[PDB]
Order: structure tokens, then C-alpha cells, then sequence
């Protein structure tokens, strides 16, 4: 029923290693890219 | 008594410039801040010499959003070397 088990296997870890390689460097891009935003104050000054 | 202290500390006398320019001679002024501009302060009341410290330059952005004014003013600027520094020129 398989005979893909092998090829998928390799696959499966060169996957592995691919997306944990790739997954925090847009991580720490999108907290840059946030960042600049998340250090925002806001203050309101009405005229009273 | 915040003006009185800060008359003593800053108005010092090797702080001062006394500049003259146009129809003036030099021994005339220098006779002149001799009888008038003598003695000045020469102390510092504390041994304790004021200074300067580098301050530093981060990036940032302030934003005061007010819609009802007519017109929009945005300043952007990095920072400069200094006065000492030549190329400014």
C-alpha cells in the first residue's frame, strides 16, 4: 500500500528542519515590524 | 532664590564673550572691560566644575494630530556632527 514511506520520511524531516529553520526569522520580523508599533504612547490634551 | 543660584553657577566670567564690532578700537574696549567687566565671578563656591555630557540621538516620531488646523507641519532630520566637525561645510 506504501511504497512512499521512505521518500515521505525524507521529506518529512528535511521539512522539519526547513520550517524550524524559516519559522523565527519571520518571527523575529514581524516583532520588528510590530515593534515600531507597540512602543507607541498616546496622550490627549483637551483645551478644558 | 533658583535665579540667584543659577546667576552664581552659570553667569561665571571665563564663560563670557565680550564681542564689539564696527567703528570700535581694541584698547579702548580692553580699558574699558578692565574698569567695567573686572572680577566678574573667578570662583566656583563648591570646587565642583560644571561640564557636558554627550548626549545621545535616537530615532523616533511624535506625532500631535489636530485636525482643525489649516496647514500640516513635518520636520524630519538625522543627526548632525557638531560645530567642531568639518564637514558640515
Amino acid at each position: 500500500s506504501e511504497p512512499e514511506h521512505d521518500h515521505r520520511k525524507r521529506m518529512g524531516l528535511k521539512m522539519l528542519l526547513m520550517m524550524g529553520l524559516l519559522l523565527p526569522l519571520t518571527y523575529a520580523m514581524k516583532r520588528h515590524k510590530w515593534s515600531v508599533l507597540k512602543s507607541r504612547k498616546l496622550a490627549y490634551r483637551p483645551p478644558k | 532664590t533658583d535665579l540667584t543660584d543659577y546667576l552664581n553657577r552659570h553667569y561665571k566670567a571665563p564663560r563670557m564673550v565680550l564681542a564689539a564690532a564696527g567703528g570700535v578700537e581694541h584698547q579702548q574696549l580692553l580699558d574699558l572691560a578692565q574698569k567695567h567687566l573686572s572680577s566678574v565671578s573667578r570662583v566656583y563656591e563648591e570646587d565642583a566644575v560644571p561640564g557636558l555630557t554627550p548626549c545621545r540621538f535616537t530615532g523616533s516620531e511624535i506625532r500631535h494630530r489636530d485636525d482643525a488646523l489649516p496647514l500640516a507641519h513635518v520636520a524630519i532630520a538625522v543627526e548632525g556632527p557638531g560645530w567642531a566637525n568639518p564637514d558640515n561645510v
